[PDB]
Formats: structure tokens, C-alpha cells, sequence
């Protein structure tokens, strides 16, 4: 009918085990069938289809998580600036304002959580780590106010970036901690925002990344690892702030990309051969604007001029239709329970899907009732373009800070 | 002396003789809290007991064994794990007495990063990775497609030279689930890290290989992102047969893989001025219309950009 998912010849996109089953068949064929019963239900109850983003019920959920959680967060004890950053930024693609006073609290909280020898904790007293860096840095400059902007203290910042640099290009996550492709983009993203970048912070860390893509086009957590969507996302955002995209083999990354969108489920996988995931809404679709725009710098004439190569229309009816939490936020797939992380990453993937743009060029697919249509978001900071422009040119009021 | 965290006599530390001398620290949340996580009461006990001898910097056993509690507790925070570390070289700790203790809480959490760091921050101390491969096997015997254990299989095998029996392992594994794309990884790596893909006969048993488990599961994606990858780095074009050989499934092993993989032939072949151009170009943009409209319509978007790409590039 006028949904992808529900037409008749959908059902030819249903997984083909050629009678040689192993556990990878197995647990396809079961989120399949779980799929299926969802995209099935309106046929089965006679009801017309109606894809409604339940923004009430969303935002009650984050207006509430955003003070307050249960126990079972208890394990991101060490993680409070990712929960910052996911609230704050759901709240944000929902158009929903933030009270002056939440605001000043976020800030202060934030306060709290920066190490005296620069970088942010996952908490109050807890030592930087670059993982909630990158979150109270995202979570700043979405409040993006004077008080929010100097709550990052710039100098020991840098200083603290250039303690984690590695003579291979590489970064750790922390002192004394691990290396991988993650960190190359939270230092990328903390440095280009608050105006820290010096000529040498970044030598040799776009090479460094372009080994971590491998013989499948994707790229892996570190050189000889697996193609992985959160790692490639990694990887290339932090080459496009790097100005080095060209390192890459963009075209094998854009062949495995558009691979991992899910013919039957609409959704995407992290890797090849596993589940669809709704936070790969955004680490995989969020590589299509990024190559687009890599591409186009490189003039490339053969691009769209309305749309990113992957199915916007297929991915939308997944997260709409399979996605959504009835008492409000969002999930990997049907059956898992909700949490603010595939909140933040399904609506930030929804937005994407939404929202076309290149150049000159601005297009809109929006799936079900018009009222579904989000904020859109930067594909580089996953944060608003408004807020980017807004932290860049506050910091570039700046000079960057010296030895 | 240990007293587990799961027992039915465990004991909060507040109420532990002890440890009546310190002063737990609580958590400086600030006036008007935000993501304020409501605490069970084991947990905030631990935690605020941590705080109190990490804000003293208290090198004990005492310190040693509540980190056990604290990791137990939430084994992603890094600032227990980094004191922990501090413990273990201050209190000279038996490291293989730490690496039990690991194996173990790996076993229970196998997906964390803070575990498998500080095995191989063990495994760099005491310079032996004897029990390693058997240990990650067993990993992968439960979850075959950890990142984190492949990760730290493929680290094992490069820092200590291990390479001897992996291609035997990965020939295990994919006879196990031919479509474990860690394994199809994990055979490239072994490859191209020991004889490489130059040496021909090494190619052409890859090439075999790859297109005997293609034959057998026509529609399992990692071998054929595995043909392609190991093909593409001299170019699809300079392997003339391959073309023929494939064109030879079609009726049989037909796939929108085999079928976009005959696009990718034709890319090539595009590139390096191949005869019968025009008629190459045609056949590719056939192909590019059936997989748009319908073998591979998800990509509809990604086939209608090679379409016109390759007629802007070949017209
Ligand atoms: C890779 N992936 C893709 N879908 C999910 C994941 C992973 O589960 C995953 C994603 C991730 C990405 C960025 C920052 N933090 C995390 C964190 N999540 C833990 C679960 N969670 C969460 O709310 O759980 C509750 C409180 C409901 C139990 C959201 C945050 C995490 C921590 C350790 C490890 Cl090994 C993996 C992960
Ligand atoms: C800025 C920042 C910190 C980005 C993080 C990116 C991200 C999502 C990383 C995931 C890394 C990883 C080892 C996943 C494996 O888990 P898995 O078993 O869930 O992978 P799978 O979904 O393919 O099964
Ligand atoms: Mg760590
Ligand atoms: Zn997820």
C-alpha cells in the first residue's frame, strides 16, 4: 500500500537460508518473523495504518530521566554526561525548550564532572575519560549559552587531548586506557567545536584511521577489526572535521554502508550477517550525508539532488512502526525495552531519514502524520546545525590556546 | 577472605568492625541534581566506602578487595579499574591469582571493555599469553561474533607472534556458521598478516574456496564480500575467467550478490578500457535498472547513483 514495509511483494525480502541453516539464519528468520507480526498487526486488527511519533509520551519520559532515574542506570554510574547529551539532544530534535533553570543545572552538573587537569568524568570526581567529554562538550553547546560555553575550561582541555595522543596518530579513550577509532573522533569533535585544534594535535590521526578500514569498505575499531557502523561513523565524521575524507577508499565505504540497510526489516545492521538495530538508524544512515557531502566537494555529478542514498522511506516505517515504546522512548527492535541511548539514536536517525540537503538543494521525506517531522541534526556532532554554528562561532571568538 | 556480593551473609560496609574507622564519602551531585541515578542501597555503600579510600588514596587490601565489589557493582567504571591497577602494583598482588579473577568476571560480563583491557594490561605485565587462545575459544564457544574477544584474539596473535593454528581455527568456525562475518574477518587478517594475498597459488585457494561456500549458500553475504575484497585490490577486471565463472551461476546460484558483483566486474572493466565498451556499459545499466526496481529496491538509491555515474563516466 503507500508503506514500503506493508506492500505485497515485501514478503519476497524475507531471508533465503538456502536450506543450510546455522545460528546466523536462526536468529534472522526469528526477528523476521517478530517484524512481520508488527507490520502485519494492521491487517490483522482491520485497522488503517497510522505512523504517529508519540512525542508526548516521548517527552515525558526525558523530562523525567533528565532529574531523575531508576537503579537500572546504575551501570552508567560512569556514563551521567552520555545521559545529559541523550536527553538533551532527544529533547532538541522534539523542538522541546529547555527551562533556563535546567539549563543552569545541566551546567553545573557538568561543572562538577570536569577534571582539574582538563577533559570530563562519566560523574562527579570520577577521572576524564574522552567518552563524557564528548558527551558535556555535545550537552554544552546544545544548552549553548555564555554559561554553558565557559564551563569548558580550553586550555587544560588541549592539554589534556595532547596527554592522550599517541605517536602512531592514535588516541587513548583515558590514561592508562584503550585505543580505538572512537577516540580519534571525540578528540576531533571537543577540539573543532571549542576552537583548540593546533598544527600538530592531529598528525598522523587521519592516516592512523584510514587503516581501521578494511577489505569489507567499513571500518574497524582498530587496523585488522571487523567493519563496525558505530566505529565507521567514528572514522569518517572525524575525517571530515579533519578535512581528510580522500584518505579513505569512499567508495567501498559507500558499497558497504548502503549494504548494511535491512531489504526485509528497513533498519540497519552494525555489521554484516548480524540484527538490525534502531541506533544504527543514525551510525549507519548518518554516513550518507557525510559521503554525499564528501563526494560533492570532490564534484561528483552523479549525486541526488533530493536524496541520500539509502531508503529514507523504508528506514522511517521501521523506527515508526517497530521502534517506539507505547509508555514513551525508543529501542533497538520489537521485544527489547526502551533506555535513552536508541532514544537519542532512533530520533536522531529519524531526523536524517527526514531531512535532505546539499548545497542549495533542501528536501523533505516525512513517513505518516506531518506532525512526525523532527529538528534536524548535524551529521558530523549529532547535535543541532544551529547549535554547531552558534558553539564554532562563539569559540572562534577565541584564539587557540598556547603551549 | 572474601565475602561475595550475591552471598546471603554479605554485609553492608557501613555495618563491617573493620571498616568503623572511615568516614564513607557521598556523592557531591550538587544542589539541583540532573540524570540523578536512585541508588540501591548496596550500591551507594560500596561507592561511597570507594570514594572514601580513593579520596585518601588508601593503598590496602582492604582498598583491593572493595574495588572487587565496585567492579562487580558497574564493571564499566574506569576510575575503580584504574585504582585497582594502582592496588595491584602497590600491594605486589600474585597477577595470576588477578588473572582467575579476570577470566572470571569476563565470563559473566563478556561484552564490557573495561574487562578485556585489563586482561591485556595483565597479559603485557607477565609478558604470557600461554592461556589465551584457549581462553578467548572458550568465549567464542558462547558468543561467536564478540567484538571485543576478536579483538583481543587479534591482538594476542600479532604482539606474540601466535599465527601457526589460526587458519586451522577459522577453517572450524566456518564449517560451524559459514555467515560468522568475525570469522571471514579473522581469516583475511591471518592471511594478509602471513603469506599475503600475492602469492597465487594462495589466491587461487582463496578464490576456490570462497566460491565453494558461495555455491553451497548462494545468498550468505560474507562470502561474497569476501571474494569481492580479496579481488578488488588489483582490480575485478585483470581476473578475466571470474566474469564467465559467474555468468555461470546465474540460473542455478542466481542472488541480487551475484548479480551486483557482475556490476562491480563491469565497473572495472569500464576503467581499464576493456572491448566491446559500449555493450559492457549497457549490460551494467541493465543490471543497475533490475536491482533499483527489483532484486535489490531497499538500494534503489545506491543502484540509480552507480547508473548514472557510469554513464556519465563511459557514455
Ligand atoms: C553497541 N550497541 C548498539 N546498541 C546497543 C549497544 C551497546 O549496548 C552499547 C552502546 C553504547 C554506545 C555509546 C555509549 N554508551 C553505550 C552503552 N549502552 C549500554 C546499554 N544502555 C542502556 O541504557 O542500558 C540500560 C541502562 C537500559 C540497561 C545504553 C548505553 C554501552 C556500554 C558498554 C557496552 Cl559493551 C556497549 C554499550
Ligand atoms: C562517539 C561514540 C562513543 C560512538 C560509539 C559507537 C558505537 C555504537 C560503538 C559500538 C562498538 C562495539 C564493540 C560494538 C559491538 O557490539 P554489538 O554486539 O552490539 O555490535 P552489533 O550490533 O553489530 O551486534
Ligand atoms: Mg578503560
Ligand atoms: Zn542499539
Amino acid at each position: 500500500e503507500p508503506l514500503y514495509s506493508l506492500r505485497p511483494e515485501h514478503a519476497r525480502e524475507r531471508l533465503q537460508d538456502d536450506s543450510v541453516e546455522t545460528v546466523t539464519s536462526i536468529e534472522q528468520a526469528k526477528v523476521e518473523e517478530k517484524i512481520q507480526e508488527v507490520f502485519s498487526s494492521y491487517k490483522f486488527n482491520h485497522l488503517v495504518p497510522r505512523l504517529v511519533l508519540q512525542r508526548e509520551k516521548h517527552f515525558h519520559y526525558l523530562k523525567r530521566g533528565l532529574r531523575q532515574l531508576t537503579d537500572a542506570y546504575e551501570c552508567l554510574d560512569a556514563s551521567r554526561p552520555w545521559l545529559c547529551y541523550w536527553i538533551l539532544h532527544s529533547l532538541e530534535l522534539l523542538d522541546e525548550p529547555i527551562p533556563q533553570i535546567v539549563a543552569t543545572d545541566v551546567c553545573q552538573f557538568l561543572e562538577l564532572c570536569q577534571s582539574p587537569d582538563g577533559g570530563f568524568g562519566g560523574g562527579p570526581g570520577q577521572y576524564p575519560h574522552l567518552a563524557p567529554t564528548y558527551a558535556a562538550v555535545n550537552a554544552l553547546c546544545i544548552i549553548g549559552t555564555e554559561e554553558a560555553y565557559n564551563v569548558i575550561n580550553r586550555e587544560k582541555l588541549l592539554q589534556y587531548l595532547y596527554s592522550l595522543k599517541q605517536p602512531d596518530g592514535s588516541f587513548l579513550m583515558h590514561v592508562g586506557g584503550e585505543v580505538d577509532v572512537r577516540s580519534a573522533y571525540c578528540a576531533a569533535s571537543v577540539a573543532s567545536l571549542t576552537n583548540i585544534i593546533t598544527p600538530d594535535l592531529f598528525e598522523g590521526t587521519a592516516e592512523w584511521i584510514a587503516r581501521c578500514q578494511n577489505w569489507e569498505g567499513g571500518i574497524g575499531g582498530v587496523p585488522g577489526m571487523e567493519a563496525h557502523g558505530g566505529y565507521t561513523f567514528c572514522g569518517l565524521a572525524a575525517l571530515v572535521i579533519l578535512k581528510k575524507e580522500r584518505s579513505l577508499n569512499l567508495k567501498s565505504l559507500l558499497q558497504w554502508v548502503t549494504s548494511r540497510q535491512m531489504r526485509f526489516e528497513g533498519g540497519f545492521q552494525g555489521r554484516c550477517n548480524k540484527l538490525v538495530d534502531g541506533c544504527y538508524s543514525f551510525w549507519q544512515a548518518g554516513l550518507l550525508p557525510l559521503l554525499h557531502r564528501a563526494l560533492h566537494a570532490q564534484g561528483d555529478p552523479a549525486l541526488s539532488m533530493s536524496h541520500w542514498m539509502f531508503h529514507q522511506q523504508a528506514l522511517q516505517e521501521y523506527i515508526l512502526m517497530c521502534c517506539q515504546c507505547p509508555a514513551g522512548g525508543l529501542l533497538d527492535k520489537p521485544g527489547k525495552s526502551r533506555d535513552f541511548y536508541h532514544t537519542c539514536y532512533c530520533l536522531s536517525g529519524l531526523s536524517i531519514a527526514q531531512h535532505f540537503g546539499s548545497g542549495a538543494m533542501l528536501h523533505d521525506v516525512v513517513m505518516g502524520v506531518p506532525e512526525n517531522v523532527l529538528q534536524p541534526t548535524h551529521p558530523v556532532y549529532n547535535i543541532g546545525p544551529d547549535k554547531v554554528i552558534q558553539a564554532t562561532t562563539h569559540f572562534l571568538q577565541k584564539p587557540v590556546p598556547g603551549f | 577472605g572474601f565475602l561475595s556480593l550475591d552471598s546471603p551473609t554479605y554485609v553492608l560496609y557501613r555495618d563491617r568492625a573493620e571498616w568503623a574507622d572511615i568516614d564513607p564519602v557521598p556523592q557531591n551531585d550538587g544542589p539541583s541534581p540532573v540524570v540523578q541515578i536512585i541508588y540501591s542501597e548496596k550500591f551507594r555503600d560500596v561507592y561511597d566506602y570507594f570514594r572514601a579510600v580513593l579520596q585518601r588514596d588508601e593503598r590496602s587490601e582492604r582498598a583491593f578487595k572493595l574495588t572487587r565489589d565496585a567492579i562487580e557493582l558497574n564493571a564499566a567504571n574506569y576510575t575503580v579499574w584504574h585504582f585497582r591497577r594502582v592496588l595491584l602494583r602497590s600491594l605486589q598482588k600474585d597477577l595470576q591469582e588477578e588473572m582467575n579473577y579476570i577470566t572470571a568476571i569476563i565470563e559473566e560480563q563478556p561484552k564490557n571493555y573495561q574487562v578485556w583491557h585489563h586482561r591485556r594490561v595483565l597479559v603485557e605485565w607477565l609478558k604470557d599469553p600461554s592461556q589465551e587462545l584457549e581462553f578467548i575459544a572458550d568465549i567464542l564457544n558462547q558468543d561467536a561474533k564478540n567484538y571485543h574477544a576478536w579483538q583481543h584474539r587479534q591482538w594476542v596473535i600479532q604482539e606474540f607472534r601466535l599465527w601457526d593454528n589460526e587458519l586451522q581455527y577459522v577453517d572450524q568456525l566456518l564449517k560451524e556458521d559459514v555467515r560468522n562475518n568475525s570469522v571471514w574477518n579473522q581469516r583475511h587478517f591471518v592471511i594478509s598478516n602471513t603469506t599475503g594475498y600475492s602469492d597465487r597459488a594462495v589466491l587461487e585457494r582463496e578464490v576456490q574456496y570462497t566460491l565453494e561456500m558461495i555455491k553451497l549458500v548462494p545468498h550468505n553475504e560474507s562470502a561474497w564480500n569476501y571474494l569481492k575484497g580479496i579481488l578488488q585490490d588489483r582490480g575485478l577486471s585483470r581476473y578475466p575467467n571470474l566474469l564467465n565463472q559467474l555468468l555461470d551461476l546465474q540460473p542455478s546460484h542466481s542472488s541480487p550478490y551475484l548479480i551486483a558483483f557482475l556490476v562491480d566486474i563491469y565497473e572495472d572493466m569500464l576503467e581499464n578500457q576493456c572491448d566491446n565498451k559500449e555493450d559492457i556499459l549497457n549490460k551494467a545499466l541493465e543490471l543497475c535498472e533490475i536491482l533499483a526496481k527489483e532484486k535489490d529496491t531497499i538500494r534503489k538509491e545506491y543502484w540509480r547513483y552507480i547508473g548514472r555515474s557510469l554513464q556519465s563516466k563511459h557514455s
